[PDB]
């Protein structure tokens, strides 16, 4: 529970995980959460800008 | 403009708005009871838009 919270910030941006729980929910919404997260960071560039 | 049926006040009126109509004095004071006399100017709040962060 310690070990993947680091691999939820190194799915926060970038920087691709090591550990991969390779396709099981873990994996696919693991993606979801990465999914909604980019579209915070390109609104961000989009807003400062 | 409204003049009794057979008046003869009315032909030098019909001679009086289609000169001022002409000159743009009507015109003017359009500009003046609409523009002049507005709280808003249309453009000059057209010219003021300038919005922020994103929700």
């Amino acid at each position: 529970i310690f070990n993947s919270l680091w691999f939820s910030l190194g799915a926060f941006m970038q920087q691709g995980c090591d550990i991969s729980p390779r396709s099981l929910s873990g994996r696919i919404v693991g993606g979801v959460w990465w999914f909604f997260t980019l579209i915070i960071i390109s609104s961000y560039t989009a807003n400062l800008a | 403009i409204a003049t009794p049926k057979g008046s003869s006040l009315g032909t030098p009126v019909n001679l009086a708005v289609l000169k001022l109509s002409e000159q743009g004095v009507l015109d003017k004071l359009k500009n003046k009871w609409w523009y002049d006399k507005g709280e808003c100017g249309a453009k000059d709040s057209g010219s003021k838009e300038k919005t922020s962060a994103l929700s």
